């Protein structure tokens, strides 16, 4: 990654005045342009039959994308197409140029029909997304290697036996937190990790023993982390989620 | 547009062309303030090429002594800016005034198999392996160089055959293999190995078939009984002559010992980047010495 390693993490403060904040969008309407620009990619994404990761790749994109550009010069419905054509390539899963145009299309206008491929209209959106492409590249200074809080998650509810429903539900956490929050802005992925495992624990009534040494789980997976900061990160993520609606009934015992 | 990430390659300035890459063309430049010397290598149908984008994933992982440093990415179209190499081993291999003792060419097999062992360590396979793709610095810092046919791996894989020129390309390619790694590097570092003696690729194929044959009237002939399995996707008789043919130009017995074990036919039984900087061809006198 062409870094340094702390260029792609902000403080709440950092967050407060954004590119956007610059140009009028409150903070809340801003989180939303976040929010809606991460499902039209998951919607593309499985359309286009891309990866999870290959989505996440993209979600990563475009939040770092907008700590650089406002909302109210790039919309989230031109970016998000670019985000993930280009994450596809990145992610070794290239789909074509008119294909994630197709899919862009059928998503963000259902009741429309896609433009003759002939036509100057449709040439001319084909490129508008190969410039769009080129200035998420500059933007984001070619940094294109994204690491996710799902390899993390992985490594440890599989090094602590946890269930596959406990594994499962923080991996659904992990990427609800790309959709829901900025914490892939602030917090690095071995610490996103924690907070999804932890906040996974507590929805399913699940405990992780502690180690012989009297280490706690989180310990093995990030030095930083303590206890008050999952707690206060947890309280966040679950809060948003309250918020989704059906978001919380995928992962809900209903027995 | 706001670019805080991204510079203007302005702030080089082109001094003289000194090559065309793949996707556009070689400059030899100087910053404009430092005066500091480095390669601008310029980068269709589907928007920014995935080529280059894999190129740049893996020139931004590998950091190391003896691989080539990309310093960072320029716009105006974009630019590779690497820091700058006078020397290629083809071409000082090609230069009759160019004279190497038996100590520096140790020193050069020892930086090269050590970028090897780094880049193989960090999952890539270079793919591309040449004297011409092997850089010195002013300084007698060995780099390994163009990494844009090099891919990262893993572990039923099926990797692209259309890989490594022919005249470095290994058994394996040549027999259809798309399941290989790192090997592939190694027998390259062993012909580039041999070149060093013999200033001249010593095997020069015109097709694939006649690679294979050459390679059979170099190693001997592929033998189920030499690699276990071989006869899964040629010559019969030929013998192996690898040492003999060699010894004209080499002479020192250890050189000869580790081209053999580099030059070997089954990828499996092939030696690698790290026995080989064990190798006792690193640690008998002339012990290896600096370059200039």
């Amino acid at each position: 990654r062409k870094n340094n390693n702390k260029r792609w993490y902000f403080t709440r403060e950092q967050l407060e005045n954004s590119p956007s904040r610059r140009f009028g969008v409150d903070p809340d309407k801003e989180l939303s342009y976040r929010q809606q620009a991460a499902n039209l990619l998951q919607d593309m994404g499985q359309r286009l039959n891309v990866s999870q990761l290959t989505i996440n790749t993209a979600i990563v994109y475009m939040h770092r994308f907008y700590m650089i550009q406002s909302f109210t010069r790039f919309p989230g419905n031109s970016v998000a197409p670019a985000a993930l054509f280009l994450a596809a390539k990145v992610e070794g899963q290239p789909k074509k140029l008119e294909h994630v145009i197709k899919v862009a299309h059928t998503c963000l206008h259902p009741q429309e029909s896609l433009p003759d491929t002939r036509s100057e209209a449709y040439l001319q959106q084909v490129q508008d997304l190969v410039i769009l492409e080129s200035i998420i590249l500059q933007t984001l200074g070619f940094e294109l290697t994204i690491d996710h809080p799902h390899t993390h998650v992985v490594k440890c509810t599989q090094l602590v036996r946890a269930s596959k429903d406990l594994a499962q539900t923080s991996y659904f956490m992990a990427t609800n937190s790309l959709h829901l929050t900025t914490f892939s802005l602030q917090y690095t992925p071995p610490v996103v990790a924690c907070v999804c495992i932890h906040l996974a624990c507590k929805w399913s009534n699940w405990e992780i023993p502690v180690s012989t040494d009297g280490k706690h789980w989180w310990e093995y997976v990030d030095a930083t982390v303590t206890l008050e900061l999952l707690d206060e990160l947890t309280h966040e993520l679950l809060q948003i989620l309250e918020k989704t609606p059906n978001r919380l009934k995928r992962i809900w015992n209903w027995r | 547009v706001e670019c805080p990430f991204c510079d203007e390659v302005s702030k080089y300035e082109k001094l003289a062309k000194i090559g065309q890459g793949t996707f556009g063309e070689v400059f030899k430049a100087r910053h404009r303030k430092t005066g500091q010397k480095v390669a601008l290598k310029k980068v269709e149908k589907e928007g920014f090429p995935i080529t280059a984008l894999r190129e740049i994933k893996i020139l931004q992982l590998l950091k190391h002594e003896n691989v080539v440093n990309l310093i960072e990415i320029c716009r105006t179209s974009i630019y590779l800016v690497f820091d700058f190499c006078e020397h290629d081993l083809a071409g000082l291999l090609s230069n009759v005034l160019v004279k190497f003792t038996l100590s520096e060419i140790k020193r050069v097999m020892q930086m090269l198999l050590n970028g090897l062992y780094y880049i193989h360590r960090n999952k890539i396979l270079h793919r591309d392996m040449k004297a011409a793709n092997v850089l010195i610095t002013r300084d007698g810092v060995l780099k390994l160089a163009d990494f844009g046919l090099a891919r990262a791996f893993s572990l039923p894989n099926r990797y692209t055959n259309r890989v490594v020129t022919l005249w470095y390309r290994p058994p394996e390619l040549l027999l259809g293999e798309r399941d290989y790694g790192p090997p592939i590097d190694l027998w390259g570092a062993g012909c580039i190995m041999a070149e060093m003696w013999t200033r001249s690729p010593i095997m020069q194929g015109n097709t694939e078939q006649h690679q294979l044959a050459l390679i059979s009237q170099l190693c001997g002939s592929i033998t189920p009984e030499v690699w276990p399995n071989v006869d899964n996707y040629l010559v019969k008789g030929q013998k192996r002559k690898v040492k003999d043919r060699l010894k004209a130009y080499v002479r020192d017995p250890y050189a000869l010992d580790l081209i053999d074990k580099l030059l070997v036919l089954d990828p499996a039984q092939r030696i690698d980047s790290d026995d080989a900087l064990n190798h006792d061809f690193f640690w008998s006198d002339p012990m290896p010495s600096d370059l200039k």
